[PDB]
């Protein structure tokens, strides 16, 4: 499963 | 006894002809298994075990954050192209991030993203801090060392990352744990005085193999050049080796392949 | 770009007497590395070679050692001296041979 | 860096006997890659172009391949262009 | 067995702005050997393969170097620093990869 990212 | 789970992602400002910005892709065991884009918008499978054990509940989950993902880059290129005040042209960022199961049985994870194709962050999971490799990297670690966003991907990486490794590397037990073997070829060639061998290994699985030139029983360290592991289009791998040698001593070197697939290694001549 | 270092992060000195694990994470992994330590005065010994199949090769020609256990373990290649005393002090370096040309990795440090 | 390219048969080639044709770029940056199949200067149909993919050292990576059947006396190459290339190059295939 | 060598044993330092030649006489004559160099710093870095052949192999793969020379003569290795500068001080090794395994031989140190 993919893992969810915050903005850069 | 080695398992891995790998997650990639690119985005790009000029991916290229044919091509769509925004592309991430999933590996077990080395194995090519979702995949999105930006074109297509769905998160889908790639292979028969993956789709066998997994509903639609899951793949619009999985879509769902990748499209998350999508936008995050997007707006991450932008922040990255003028932090470096550039005005255009081509650029690209970069992610991986998984875990392995190693072959002593501990667990490693990771996480790690590069702008223009050098470092430009990793985890330390240990630390739970985010190691800067730029001065532009300075900022983001920021932005990410606030709130628990690094304790929820410590979790992820040392926790549901391995078990859905776990469960993936149970739906693919057959396939995965397949064997193909290679089919050897010897071949020759004399230019200016040299005669050059090759030897070629075609459709092997899995990935691991080591092949080797022998003289008069010896294995030639030094001397053999070889072009890496490359892939076939089915899954499968190949390889080819050269060495250069003197025209008469021809017949003395034999090609030695070391495969998963064969009990004891494939020894091959001219 | 390739550095050896001690498996553990907060390891300092090895201790007589007791294990050491080295490792050294290539930077292509199709290939086997080596396994060298360098005394102070210089001379380099060889200590094994691991192929890409987790495949040890060491003095002589014999997979098996009372004194060194080699692996591959992910993407990384693993030295472990079993019982490290004073002629296993010395700078543990890793070396790939990958297309005629030999890279070495950083050295690592290893004495009481 | 430049693109570093193999031209293989998927099966050890046999004039008649079906295969498939790929040509493997690997190593290079930035993504934007141009690569087509070619028997005798023309593009080969059925041409296939894996998903863009990197590995450990961010350096990307696109594999090329095509159904044919292989014919002596007639050449299969690889025409590949990329930005760090003054002109594009082309990687004939060896029957061997 | 190998040793890396000042061609002339007589010559105790290089000189600075001229070629040195280093010799090399390995335990067997049938392997090509690698030309090492160590740094001040010890650090390791690769100058040239030599094959059987006199066919050499430069870093990035290549075959052609503007600063040096490798070829085998009678019953020897050649390693010619075209021009030797305080860049190229340190102590010369050679190795040779015969059966997965790497033979070093004693060194010559090269400082002015």
């Amino acid at each position: 499963r993919r893992r969810e990212q915050t903005d850069y | 006894e080695l398992h891995t789970l790998r997650y990639i992602s690119t985005a790009m400002t000029d991916p290229g002809p044919g091509q769509p910005w925004y592309v991430d892709v999933g590996y077990v065991d080395g194995e090519l298994f979702t995949h999105y884009n930006s074109t297509a918008r769905r998160a889908v499978p790639r292979t028969e075990w993956i789709a066998a054990n997994t509903d639609q509940q899951y793949w619009d989950s999985e879509t769902q954050t990748s499209q998350r993902t999508e936008q995050i880059d997007r707006d991450g290129l932008g922040t990255l192209q003028r932090r470096y005040n550039q005005t255009g042209g081509s650029h690209t960022v970069q992610l991986m991030y998984g875990c392995d199961i190693l072959e002593d049985g501990t667990i490693r994870g990771y996480s790690q993203d590069a702008y223009d194709g050098r470092d430009f962050i990793a985890f330390d999971k240990d630390t739970m801090t985010f190691t800067a490799a730029v001065p532009e990297a300075v900022p983001t670690k920021r932005k990410w060392e606030e709130g628990d966003y690094a304790e929820g991907l410590k979790q992820y990486l040392e926790e549901t990352c391995v078990e859905w490794l776990r469960r993936y590397v149970e739906y693919g037990k057959a396939e995965l744990g397949r064997r193909e073997r290679p089919e050897v070829r010897v071949w020759g060639k004399e230019a200016d005085g040299i005669l050059t061998l090759s030897c070629r290994a075609h459709g092997f699985y899995p990935r691991p193999i080591a092949v080797s030139w022998l003289k008069d029983g010896a294995v030639q360290g030094q001397d053999a050049q070889s072009g890496g592991i490359v892939p076939n289009g089915d899954g499968t791998y190949h390889t080819w080796v050269t060495i250069d040698a003197q025209p008469g001593d021809g017949d003395k070197y034999q090609c030695r392949v070391e495969h998963a697939s064969l009990p004891q290694p494939g020894l091959y001549s001219w | 770009t390739m550095e050896a270092r001690f498996l553990n992060r907060n390891m300092k000195h090895p201790q007589e007497g007791q294990p050491l694990e080295l490792e050294c994470m290539p930077f292509n992994i199709d290939n086997g590395v080596s396994w060298i330590r360098q005394d102070k005065d210089g001379k380099l010994h060889f200590i094994v070679y691991i192929s890409p199949l987790s495949r040890t090769a060491f003095p002589r020609n014999e997979r098996t050692s009372s004194q060194f256990e080699g692996s591959k373990q992910g993407s990384s290649f693993r030295l472990v001296v079993k019982n490290f005393r004073a002629q296993d002090q010395g700078t543990y370096f890793c070396i790939a041979n990958i297309n005629q040309m030999l890279y070495f990795s950083s050295g690592q440090p290893a004495f009481f | 860096l430049t693109p570093k390219v193999q031209v293989y048969s998927r099966f050890p080639a046999s004039a008649g006997t079906k295969n498939v044709l790929n040509c493997f770029a690997a190593g290079f940056h930035p993504p934007k890659i141009s690569i087509t199949l070619m028997k005798d200067g023309v593009p080969m149909e059925g041409a296939q172009y894996s998903d863009m993919s990197f590995n450990d050292d961010w350096t990307f990576q696109r594999l090329v391949h095509a159904d044919f059947t292989p014919s002596s006396g007639s050449t299969y190459a690889c025409k590949v262009e990329h930005e760090t290339l003054k002109e594009p190059q082309v990687y004939k295939w060896d029957p061997e």
